């Protein structure tokens, strides 16, 4: 499916930005884990079910603390605060804890993970804009000389016939094969010239910004 | 079958600009090998081509002409079997 | 020649300094508390840990980082010549001010405490431009985000007043006491705001989730339903959702501005500014026009 591929391209094109944002998220989690270990180590209690006490500390060492904050903090909607034990309102450290969760909520869940999402949207808009421009160019200008559709207006020869026969690219390709295949001694005037030009590697014999259909008015002016 | 088919279908015209800038129209026969080009390759070339710095895609089209000729040659040999 | 040699390799010292900064952070992260160039450095650090130990290896890595950065700073000032711009200029220079602060952080980390090395990871933002652009997506419209938060705070304030005046009883919170479980939390207006703000915005449902479950047959049931629903539709779907909308809007604006700037740079020449389309069907092409004819 091409549509599914395009959807995947929406995250693949800016994959580097997403990875870097994840690194920033990891760095912020690292800083918060350090702060918790220094100040709020006691409050780090996790409930676990033992296969055949329920709650025990999880921030005894820095490595375990970062895993607990990263694994159980980012996934939870509230953030780190949800996993930690409920703080008593009358407790002296209540305000510090309240600020701690709010900062995590406003620094790691609303302005970090949301940025990763925003990168995806920006890629979606970029992909659509690029596709729209490419289709417009393909359907509005002809391949060989590149003239716009509006030029072929109020003229005997229309744009559709200009591209179909007058500036048919496959006709040019056929001529290239004929010139390459035909012998030197059998070359005519025009065929000898293009063969010489092809050897010179100069791509100027191709018409540009000009065609006989529009020159018909020029011929009348002549 | 139709007498005016082999001499008609195998005919094409193009536009070129010479050294003196005087544009000319060349009517030439279509060689037999050119008739073997695959439609799928034709569609890929039309869509995959990209514009250069000047905005003219002719340079990319010309660069792949040799590949198309070789692909057509293989198609002829493939058609033999 | 000596100062020139130091300045010429600016990428080398900066790449190493960041390279060491990363390895020190991982080592402390993985082990704390304790009792191709890149793979080669990994082997050396691993070997030092195996023989010298975590302690001495960290001390060595800090010493190398400090020496690398100080010579990086002296090279930076010499190459940029900030002194020629003026002694006042270098002091006010943002780049110079950032470097001295990093130098201060490095020496504090080496001596004051090991964890100070953690904040050195902020340098990654400066190292990567794409990450900087991502951060710029929120920094450009920071004022709008702050004001939206202020509007959010006002809305939580209004709801807290309404809850205190009418729904004070339902404000019950569960707490775990260190060595009754549930108790009131809206006895005073201030604590009510903290409970609603802290436990309301974070919760997906909103304020209603934290409050006690209302009885369906209770007379005040319809009031609670309307109250909870209003918070959900006025503080979580139209307030926090707006903040992200600003971030998305900034992303589009930054991309559009960058695209226009690149198009202008690559489509018109610096001096006269003529468009590329003008240089068509002429003996002299646009590329040679800018290369020689109009080379700034
Ligand atoms: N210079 C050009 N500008 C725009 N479209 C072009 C140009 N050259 C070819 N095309 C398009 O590319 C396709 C190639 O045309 P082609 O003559 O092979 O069509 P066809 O109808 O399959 O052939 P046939 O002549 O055998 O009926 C067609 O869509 C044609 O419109
Ligand atoms: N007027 C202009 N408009 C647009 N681009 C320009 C203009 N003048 C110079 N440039 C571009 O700015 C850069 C400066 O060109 P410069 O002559 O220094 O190139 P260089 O190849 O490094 O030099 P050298 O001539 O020694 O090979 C090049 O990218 C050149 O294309
Ligand atoms: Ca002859
Ligand atoms: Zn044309
Ligand atoms: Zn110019």
């Amino acid at each position: 499916e091409e549509t599914l591929f395009n959807v995947i391209k929406s995250v693949t094109r800016n994959g580097r930005s997403i990875l870097l944002t994840a690194l920033l998220a990891l760095i912020l989690v690292y800083l918060f884990s350090i702060v918790g270990f220094l100040f709020l180590k006691d409050d780090f209690i996790l409930e676990v079910d033992r296969l055949p006490d329920s709650t025990e500390r999880a921030c005894d060492t820095l490595l375990m603390c970062i895993v607990t904050v990263m694994n159980h903090g980012l996934r939870n909607g509230g953030g780190v605060g949800d996993i930690l034990r409920k703080p008593s309102k009358d407790e002296s450290l209540f305000p510090a804890r309240v600020v701690y969760d709010l900062l995590f909520f406003f620094i790691v869940i609303i302005i970090v993970l949301n940025l990763i999402f925003g990168v995806i949207i920006d890629t979606f808009a970029d992909l659509r804009s690029e596709k729209q421009k490419k289709e417009e160019i393909l359907k509005t200008t002809c391949f060989i000389c590149g003239l716009e559709r509006d030029k072929f207006d109020n003229k005997t020869v229309s744009f559709e016939e200009h591209i179909k026969l007058e500036h048919n690219m496959w006709n040019y390709l056929y001529f290239i094969v004929l010139v390459r295949v035909k012998n030197k001694t059998d070359y005519t005037g025009p065929e000898s010239y293009v063969a010489q030009m092809i050897k010179n590697k100069n791509l100027d014999w191709f018409p540009r910004m000009r065609a006989m259909s529009l020159v018909s008015n020029e011929g009348e002016g002549e | 079958e139709d007498p005016l088919a082999y001499y008609e279908n195998h005919t094409s015209q193009i536009e070129i600009v010479r050294q003196d800038r005087s544009m000319e129209q060349i009517v030439f026969p279509v060689p037999g090998i050119c008739q073997f080009l695959t439609e799928e390759t034709k569609h890929r070339l039309f869509t995959t081509t990209e514009q250069d710095e000047q905005g003219s895609k002719v340079s990319d089209f010309f660069d792949q002409s040799s590949f198309l000729h070789n692909e057509m040659e293989w198609q002829r040999k493939l058609r033999s079997m | 020649p000596l100062i020139y040699w130091f300045s010429r390799r600016m990428t080398l010292w900066g790449s190493i300094s960041f390279n060491l900064a990363v390895f020190i952070n991982i080592i402390i992260a993985f082990f704390y508390p304790y009792m191709s160039i890149r793979p080669l450095i990994v082997a050396l650090i691993l070997r030092s840990i195996y023989y010298l130990g975590i302690g001495p290896t960290l001390n060595i890595l800090g010493a190398l980082n400090l020496t690398n950065k100080i010579v990086f700073v002296v090279s930076f000032v010499g190459n940029r010549g900030t002194f020629i711009r003026g002694y006042k200029a270098m002091v006010m220079d943002m780049e110079f001010l950032y470097h001295v602060g990093y130098i201060l952080t490095s020496v504090l980390g080496l001596f004051a405490h090991e964890l100070f090395y953690s904040i050195l990871l902020f340098d990654l933002i400066y190292r990567e431009e794409t990450l900087f652009n991502v951060i710029k997506s929120v920094t450009r419209n920071g004022r709008s985000i702050l004001l939206t938060a202020l509007l959010a705070l006002i809305l939580v304030y209004l709801f807290s007043i309404v809850g205190f005046l009418f729904l004070k009883d339902d404000f019950i919170l569960e707490v775990d006491r260190l060595p009754d479980s549930t108790e009131r939390a809206c006895d005073t207006l201030l604590m009510c705001i903290v409970t609603v703000m802290n436990h309301g915005l974070r919760n997906g449902g909103g304020v209603g989730d934290i409050l006690r479950k209302p009885s369906k047959d209770e007379s005040l049931f319809p009031a609670r339903v309307v109250y909870d629903l209003l918070f959900f539709f006025i503080v979580i779907i139209i307030v926090l959702n707006l903040i992200f909308g600003v971030i998305i809007d900034t992303f589009a604006d930054l991309r559009s501005e960058k695209q226009k700037k690149e198009e202008i740079l690559k489509t018109t020449c610096f001096i006269c500014g003529l468009e590329r389309d003008k240089f068509d069907n002429k003996t002299v092409s646009f590329e040679e026009h800018i290369k020689l004819e109009h080379n700034m």
